[PDB]
C-alpha cells in the first residue's frame, strides 16, 4: 500500500527537509570511518512517502501517548539510516529495525543530526560500505535516509558521553 | 525489542562531552514513528 511520491525541488516542502539535512552535518568523532568524509550531501531525491495503514498505526499509537502525557505527544521530525529502509517504507518499523547493541538499549534509533544517521545506512558502524566499492566514504554511490515523525512522549533523559 | 524506561515513552541520549552533537532518540515500539520521507543522496567530497 505504499506510494512515494516525488517532490519538484521548487516544493517549498524540498526545501526545508534538505535544509534539515544540510544544516544537521556535523563532524564525527570517528574522522569518517563509519560515515565518510563530508561536509555537505547532493540531495538527488526526496520522496513523500504515502501509506493508509502505517499512518493510522502511527496516528493510533501517538494518541495513546499523548493521552498517557497531558495530551502532549512530544512529537519530532528525526533522521534514521538503515540497510532496511525499502522493508520500513513499505512494512513499518517493527523490531527487526531495532539497534540490538545500542547504548540505549534495543530499540529503534533516531538523530537529530543527519550525518549521524549517515554511519548507519551500509549497517552499524557503517559495516563495510557501499555493496559497489565496498567503500564507507563512497561518493558515487547513492544512499538513502529517512526523515521520520516520532513521538516521544514522556523521555527519559540519558546524560552520556 | 526492550521496554522503555517505566513511566516513560521513549529515551533521549543528550550527549554530555561533544559540545556540538545533537540529541539521538529510542522509541520501543515500531509504531511510534513514519517513515514520512525518503530522501536520496550522496555525500560530496569536500574540496
Ligand atoms: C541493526 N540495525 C537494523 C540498525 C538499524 C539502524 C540503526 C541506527 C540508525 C540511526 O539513524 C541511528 C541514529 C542515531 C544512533 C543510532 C542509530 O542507529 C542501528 C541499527
Ligand atoms: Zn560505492
Amino acid at each position: 500500500g505504499t506510494i512515494l511520491i516525488d517532490l519538484s525541488p521548487d516544493d517549498k516542502e524540498f526545501q526545508s527537509v534538505e535544509e534539515e539535512m544540510q544544516s544537521t552535518v556535523r563532524e564525527h568523532r570517528d574522522g569518517g570511518h563509519a560515515g565518510g568524509i563530508f561536509n555537505r550531501y547532493n540531495i538527488l531525491k526526496i520522496q513523500k512517502v504515502c501509506n493508509k495503514k502505517l499512518w493510522e498505526r502511527y496516528t493510533h499509537r501517538r494518541k495513546e501517548v499523548s493521552e498517557e502525557n497531558h495530551n502532549h505527544a512530544n512529537e519530532r521530525m528525526l533522521f534514521h539510516g538503515s540497510p532496511f529502509v525499502n522493508a520500513i517504507i513499505h512494512k513499518g518499523f517493527d523490531e527487526r529495525h531495532a539497534y540490538i547493541g545500542g547504548m540505549f538499549g534495543a530499540g529503534i534509533y533516531f538523530a537529530e543530526n543527519s550525518s549521524k544517521s549517515n554511519q548507519y545506512v551500509y549497517g552499524i558502524g557503517g559495516g563495510t560500505g557501499c555493496p559497489v566499492h565496498k567503500d564507507r566514504s563512497c561518493y558515487i554511490c547513492h544512499r538513502q535516509l529517512l526523515f521520520c515523525r516520532v513521538t516521544l512522549g514522556k523521555s527519559f533523559l540519558q546524560f552520556s558521553a | 525489542m526492550a521496554h522503555s524506561p517505566p513511566g516513560h515513552h521513549s529515551v533521549t541520549g543528550r550527549p554530555s562531552v561533544n559540545g556540538l552533537a545533537l540529541a539521538e532518540y529510542v522509541i520501543y515500539r515500531g509504531e511510534q514513528a513514519y517513515p514520512e520521507y525518503l530522501i536520496t543522496y550522496q555525500i560530496m567530497r569536500p574540496e
